[PDB]
């Protein structure tokens, strides 16, 4: 029964979050294990996408990279920012109400 | 904006660091060797 519970919880999460993580991984392929670049994953709905972009753009100038790729419904979005620009990047998501 | 910009720029940032560390060690290396050979000339000369 213990195996069975672990097997069932794993399925339940994996069934939910495989498609976003696939999308997100793909967007910054081979750049998630680099120290030079920082990646932050987050989910946005069609509604939220414009607000988030504005907020990041003012906060982070034009030396930030906002990319998104669909999955059937909203977009999992990835913002890629320089290392040591992490706090600022985060602060920008937090003001819109979007989190990591 | 393509991911290719930062991707293929990162893999150059790593080469620039590597040459830095190389020619740091390959310089000090020379000096340590040159310090030995100098003090051998100072023994060779001094006893003769």
């Amino acid at each position: 029964t213990r195996q069975k519970q672990e097997l069932e919880e794993e399925l339940a999460l994996a069934q939910a979050y495989l498609e976003p993580l696939e999308r997100l991984a793909a967007l910054a392929h081979g750049l998630d294990k680099s120290p030079f670049l920082r990646v932050i994953p987050f989910l946005l709905t069609e509604k939220e996408l414009p607000l988030v972009e504005e907020a990041l753009r003012k906060a982070l100038e034009d030396r930030y990279l906002l990319a998104h790729e669909a999955y059937a419904g909203g977009v999992p979005a990835l913002v890629v920012v320089h290392r040591k620009e992490v706090d600022q990047a985060k602060a920008a998501l937090s003001r819109a109400g979007v989190a990591e | 904006g393509l991911i290719k910009s930062l991707a293929e720029k990162e893999k150059q940032l790593l080469e620039r660091l590597e040459a830095a560390k190389k020619e740091a060690e390959e310089r000090v290396k020379r000096a340590e060797a040159e310090a030995k050979a100098l003090l051998e000339e100072a023994e060779a000369k001094a006893k003769a």
